[PDB]
RNA sequence: ACCCUGGUAGUCCACGCCGUAAACGAUGUCUACUAGUCGUUGGGUCCGGACUUAGUGACGCAGCUAACGCAAUAAGUA
RNA sequence: GCAAGCGUUAAUCGGAAUUACUGGGCGUAAAGGGAGCGUAGGUGGCUCGAUAAGUCAGAUGUGAAAUCCCCGGGCUUAACCUGG
RNA sequence: GGGGCAACCCUGAUCCAGCCAUGCCGCGUGUGUGAAGAAGGCCUUUUGGUUGUAAAGCACUUUAAGCAGUGAAGAAGACUCCGU
RNA sequence: AAACUGAAGAGUUUGAUCAUGGCUCAGAUUGAACGCU
């Protein structure tokens, strides 16, 4: 439906990760494409990824205060 | 000034505050004379203007240039404060409008009886 | 409001006839003083600006019509916008309105007259497509294409209007409109094009005074 | 160091037309023969071919041309820059001239002329303007 | 057949142990409506004479200039030193709509109806020389077509 | 005060602070391109010259500049 | 010159390319950091591929109505209302 | 819109009216004709200029306002009766 | 068919000049106030 990609930059948590996800919001005046970034902290219920990982993240029903994505691919892995 | 030097710090213009402060954004204020005095002008010129000084309505005291020939203003006069500097006087940013609430229109004033507060004559 | 005052000093100001007098005397009889600019001094020294001979050619086109700035800057906003040259547009509303257009047919000796048989409801327009004659008095009604202008029956026997005729035949009938003198009745063919008005008006300067 | 290959390009050609040079040549690129390929059909150079020289290098040499004494090219400028890349839509394509100059635009289809992307109803990089 | 208009008046001095030596230096644009247009400054004691003396020395500088029937073929920005000019053609009726200075080239070379803005300094010399710079480099798609070697077709 | 006769801190050394100068080419760094002429420093290769490099100077086109002036060591073209 | 209004004051934008994205400058007019190394960041040689994120195009959904603009239609005209 | 089977009731929503030149738009305060170019004002070189066809005079017109009539449309046809 | 139409400068530093650069002005707008009407 809504899917999301993105690598890990944290899997300290418990069946949670922390997903970067970049984006090119371009100004609105001056019209350069800036490179920005969100944290996004995803569901990994076999907590299985680690960080440095390419994962595939859809938004589904919020599974704790903030926290609202779940892992659903794994394309790539730490070299 | 580069592209990436502009979407870091951007221009930023500033806006300049109100000429006349007094007023707080209004077209007159109300105001109490509590001086009605006369000075004289900067170096070019010479003459005895007059001027009162005004207490207003929004909590400052300013002096307000009383234009014309003649008035009857003194202290505890109430009068209309509108905006407008008078070059040759240092401090003076505000004219008192004449026939407005005290301050009594220019006597026998003829050609420009609007600006002074005078009836039509009949 | 309109304009009450003497009719030769505004001309006189603009330097060339405008029309403010029935043509039973020639121009030049009529006030006989038309060389220099009603007042005291009028023709004297000074060289005249460029916003001069600018402010001059619209108040001369106000003063040939009789309309005053608001109602004429409207018209200036409405030629702009709309298709083609500004300055042709803004000459064809104002040869399009109904007081103008009762004089252009022969009915008022001059706009003035005519401004007074249109707003006294002397004057029915119809509008082409429908069927009936409405009495107007706005003066400023746009006619358009196919407009027809009929005298009212109770002001037909106007001996104002019999006199208005004659002295319009002597300075012609445009052929944008179709007069019929026996009727009492005219038709607003079509609106006058660029070159069926005096080339003594420069509509150049009025859009170039109306740009600041 | 150099970090403008296309800028360098036109700063080349630029000068020497300025210079009144007959020809003006660089290190090549598929980049630079497909915006020389352009002004040659354009009718903007006289030619621009590719000599492969040695260690895998190539040389891309153009020949100008002048028109009573003046140089054809009488203005090229960069619009699309490597600090601020310009793309606009099949709409969007900025006229030279008037139609008489042409903006280089680099489309899915390839560099061509910005009048060749508005008959294909197709936008691109506006890469340069030469008149 | 040739119209003449003059631009601005100005009144100089120079220094002397007496005093000040007053002159005055008049700028004209001759033109003559359609297409050759040409502008130059003279100097001399009396207006009449700078008047006079401006219009000889710009009746031999002179340029023919192919406009698009009514108005410029292009947009155009060009420049003098510190002022710089731009006008772009404008539609049938618009009129030219410009400065003192810009008016004055551009009415008086055929211009009817184009748009003006003068940037930079608005100094009347060198505004007419920089729109008088910009009236001479300006083109014509035959020109442009004939310089590449193809036909104005083949080059919209 | 300038001038004269003296004269202490300082100037010198070691170790630390200070962090400022008309700290200037009043010219940020890095690239590529654009007539030429004459010096000079460290090389190099040829035949006392010639050429080619990396510096350092004096001029001088185009170009740029409000002007002064800059001008391959740009304040030119990007 | 405007006109049942006309002026004055207050206020916003404009003119101001006078914060310059479109669209400015920094030898001497205000403006190169005393110099360097370097982190984040910005930008980046050539050739053959892959991907299609940016980019471009098409389709679909959505972008309320009113407002703005265009073509009309009704108020005697206009303001106003109104259909597409 | 609320209640009621309805009748009907309620509704400062709304639909209107009042006050204000606060704004936009429209109309008017007349129109033609009138010269030894009256007087009065103003200037002036003391006699001319100008106010100026402006006024007076003469011939008209009645928008708006006033007076008197007439007079749509905003109303959707409730109820009751018949027929299917 | 159409929505696709739009861009003005001036005064003021000097004995004079060009540049720089501020200040001021002409425009539009208002839920406006005030003065005369």
């Amino acid at each position: 439906a809504s899917v999301l990609t993105g690598r890990v930059v944290s899997d300290k948590m418990d069946k949670s990760i922390t997903v970067l996800i970049e984006r090119l919001v371009r100004h609105p005046l001056y019209g350069k494409q800036l490179r920005r970034s969100t944290k996004i902290k995803a569901h990994d219920e076999n907590n299985v990824c680690q960080q440095g990982d390419l994962v595939r993240i859809k938004e589904t029903r919020p599974i704790s205060k903030t926290k609202a994505w779940t892992l659903v691919d794994v394309v790539e892995k730490v070299e | 000034a580069t592209t990436n030097q502009l979407i870091r710090k951007g221009r930023k213009t500033i806006k300049e505050k109100s000429k006349v402060p007094a007023l707080q954004a209004c077209p007159q204020r109300r105001g109490v004379c509590t001086r009605v005095y006369t000075t004289t002008p900067k170096k070019p010129n010479s003459a005895m203007r007059k001027v009162c000084r005004v207490r207003l309505t929004s909590g400052y005291e300013v002096s307000s240039y009383i234009g014309g020939e003649g008035h009857n203003l003194q202290e505890h006069s109430v009068v209309l404060i509108r905006g407008g500097r008078v070059k040759d006087l240092p401090g003076v940013r505000y004219h008192t409008v004449r026939g407005a609430l005290d301050c009594a229109g220019v006597k026998d004033r003829k050609q420009g009886r609007s600006k002074y507060g005078a009836k039509k004559p009949k | 409001a309109r304009y009450i005052g003497p009719k030769l000093k505004l001309s006189r100001r603009e330097g060339t006839d405008l029309g403010l007098k029935s043509g039973v005397k020639p121009y030049d009889v009529k006030t006989k003083k038309a060389a220099r600019p009603p007042g005291q001094h009028g023709v004297s020294r000074n060289k005249t600006s460029e916003y001069a001979l600018q402010l001059r050619e619209k108040q001369k086109v106000k003063r040939i019509y009789g309309v005053l700035e608001r109602q004429f800057a409207n018209y200036y906003k409405e030629a702009a916008r709309k298709r083609g040259a500004t300055g042709e547009n803004l000459l064809a509303m104002l040869e399009s309105r109904l007081d103008n257009v009762v004089y252009r047919m022969g009915f008022g000796s001059t706009r003035a007259e005519a401004r007074q048989l249109v707003s006294h409801r002397t004057v029915m327009v119809k509008k082409a497509g429908r069927d009936e004659f409405v009495r107007v008095n706005i003066p400023s009604i746009q006619l358009q294409d196919g407009d027809v202008i009929a005298i009212q029956e109770k002001s037909r026997e106007q001996l104002r209007i019999k006199n208005a005729i004659e002295l319009a035949t002597q300075r012609g009938i445009p052929e944008w409109l179709d007069v019929d003198h026996s009727k009492l009745q005219g038709t607003f063919k079509k609106a006058p094009d660029r070159i069926d008005l005096p080339a003594e008006i420069n509509e150049s300067l009025i859009v170039e005074l109306y740009s600041k | 160091s150099m970090q403008d290959t296309v800028g360098d390009m036109l700063t080349r050609i630029r000068n020497a037309q300025m210079a009144n040079k007959v020809s003006v040549a660089m290190p090549s690129s598929k980049l630079r023969k497909s915006i020389a390929d352009l002004l040659v059909s354009e009718g903007y150079v006289a030619s621009a071919v590719v000599n492969a020289e040695e260690n895998n290098k190539a040389t891309l040499s153009i020949e100008l041309k002048y028109f009573e004494g003046k140089a054809v090219i009488e203005t090229i400028q960069r619009f699309s820059r490597p600090g601020l890349r310009q793309h606009r839509g099949k709409d969007a394509i900025p006229t030279v001239k008037q139609g008489m100059g042409v903006a280089i635009v680099s489309t899915s289809q390839g560099i061509m002329s910005d009048r060749a992307a508005r008959a294909a109803g197709i936008g691109g990089e506006v890469v340069a303007f030469v008149a | 057949g040739l119209v003449e208009r003059l631009v601005t008046v100005d009144r100089v001095a120079k220094v002397v142990k007496g005093g000040r030596i007053f002159s005055f230096t008049a700028l004209t644009v001759v033109g003559d409506g359609n297409g050759r247009v040409g502008f130059g400054r003279g100097k001399a004691r009396e207006v009449p004479a700078a008047i006079q003396k401006a219009l000889e020395a710009a009746k031999r500088n002179m340029i023919t200039v192919e406009l698009n029937d009514a108005t410029l073929h292009h947009p155009i920005k060009a420049r003098h030193g510190a002022s710089k000019v731009y006008m772009q053609p404008a539609s049938e009726g618009t009129g030219v709509i410009a400065g003192g200075a810009m008016r004055a080239v551009l009415e008086v070379a055929g211009v009817k109806d184009v748009l003006t803005k003068c940037y930079g300094s608005t100094n009347t010399a060198n505004v007419v020389r920089a729109t008088f710079n910009g009236l001479r480099d300006m083109s014509t798609p035959e020109k442009m077509a004939a310089k590449r070697g193809k036909s104005v077709d083949e080059i919209l």
